[PDB]
């Protein structure tokens, strides 16, 4: 039992500005 | 090889599609055995199990009686061994029997190592009790089913998943702006997503009601073509054991 | 008044009809106090609290701290008490702290004795532990969330759902004749079903990401004028 | 805790749910 494997390092950025809770996990 | 299949949280569609891979599976050669580990006991209803069949492998337990007698033939090459219904004391008092299964693991271990079944899926619960636990750990292989959405998101950043397990979205549908967002955004970050998934489909919806795994209720449903690209993906990756 | 709600499976929107509704609760002037009593955590992520953010009322009792210092002002009419973030050891080891938290009870209990709130508001998770029994115990009413579909039918003919509870549909879409079929079924069978129901609404699947209430991030939309519905009701059936 | 009250007395009386009872084996199956 592990976190799941997830790698955040163009239109994601828009994803990212558009919803504060995705800008939070992703930074 | 035993497979479990496991949602990220309630509702995702976990044992519809354990039915439906079940069905798939066994169109393809395969002899299969799927077994229902959710106190719910839902997972029957799948297979037009009536309502009222009490008799499933916990049941079983609980009565002191043999687990084995509780199966049921769906096909020549599909089985099905339903959890059984609790009654309401029995629900709502969990301590009184999720440490008396304990039994089910040496005979699905024993099941496994007598070959008479190519696939034992395993529809488990969101819970984090010690049975659940236990059937984890006979598995070669699992999946943890999601939706896209906020919620699935979040936990995918929180909670554990089973080792190993790959990421299966079920229910998807493009349109919305911010469930596309989350899409697009696990494709370039979720690296144990598989490559194909199953999309919203009211053949899914239906095939409950009409009893039937989506692939003998609707075969060329998109939903149906889909978990048979899983089934064939199974075979090809998670065929080998632990 | 205390108000429980609970799906009668997961995912049905429990958490997100609770923050809305207590949102509205408080643009209908009412004070609020909202409990995450999920061992998930999600509630405090409609109120703007950062994810890093790990204390909580249950985070706090298993630290050995005073729960009561775990609460967090989001208006001047609405506040938030957080469950807490487990490690993941703890997700995974529930009978190691289910036990330890039944202070909860009796704390909820002086609150709802001194009046300071005017609603508060429970989000439960669907589990059997004692502490969810105790807390449905202190609820003056329940709803149970449900979504029409054929899991959510069965389930209405097997599993207990809280005594006096009634039943609220979330997600009700177009598209689905199966869905409308047990809708139609419902109308006419289930006794507890509430007149009015909040559909599949892209409000509220972005008011998580945005990390509001669908009310407060969208007055205008479609599900928040049904969740006003809702609360209007609550007001006039549940406020004793 | 109780099972939900559930009536399904009414049922058989119009004809758009005899229509859904004769699709569904799940929805027959409980009102039966
Ligand atoms: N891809 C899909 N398209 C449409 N409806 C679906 C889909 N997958 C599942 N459903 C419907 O969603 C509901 C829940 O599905 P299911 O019971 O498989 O989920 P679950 O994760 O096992 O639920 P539970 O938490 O009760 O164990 C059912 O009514 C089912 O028919
Ligand atoms: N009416 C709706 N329309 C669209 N999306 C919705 C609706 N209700 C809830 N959602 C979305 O569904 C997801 C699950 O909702 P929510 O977390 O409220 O459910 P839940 O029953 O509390 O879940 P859990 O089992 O995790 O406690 C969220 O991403 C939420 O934004
Ligand atoms: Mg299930
Ligand atoms: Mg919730």
């Amino acid at each position: 039992f592990s976190l799941p494997d997830i790698d955040y390092a163009e239109q994601l950025a828009a994803a990212l500005k558009r919803w504060p809770l995705l800008a939070e996990f992703a930074q | 090889a035993v497979l479990g299949l496991q949602g990220v949280r309630g509702g995702v569609g976990t044992t519809t599609i354990t039915a439906a891979l079940a069905w798939s599976l066994q169109m393809l050669g395969e002899n299969v055995l799927v077994v229902d580990a959710c106190p719910d006991n839902l997972l029957r209803l799948s297979f037009n199990v009536d309502f009222t069949h009490r008799q499933g492998w916990a049941r079983a337990m609980l009565d002191g009686q043999d687990w084995r007698d509780a199966g049921l033939r769906y096909t020549s090459q599909l089985d099905l061994l339903p959890f059984g219904q609790l009654s309401i004391e029995e629900q709502e008092n969990p301590q009184h029997w999720q440490t008396r299964l304990s039994d089910i693991c040496s005979g699905l271990q024993q099941l496994k190592a007598s070959g008479r079944y190519q696939w034992i899926l395993i529809d488990l619960p969101r819970d984090a009790s010690q049975i659940t636990h236990q059937l984890l750990s006979l598995c070669d292989h699992s999946l943890a089913i999601v939706n896209v959405d906020a919620n699935c998101h979040i936990r995918l950043h929180q909670q554990a998943l089973p080792d190993g397990a790959h990421i299966l979205i079920n229910n998807f549908r493009i349109g919305s702006q911010v469930q596309d967002d989350i899409y697009q955004l696990w494709l370039q970050s979720q690296r144990r997503l598989l490559p194909m998934l199953i999309h919203r489909d009211e053949a899914m919806a239906e095939c409950l009601a009409a009893k039937q795994p989506v692939g003998e209720y609707r075969s060329d449903a998109l939903a149906a073509e889909e978990i048979l690209t899983l089934a064939n993906w199974c075979l090809l990756n998670y065929s080998g054991l632990k």
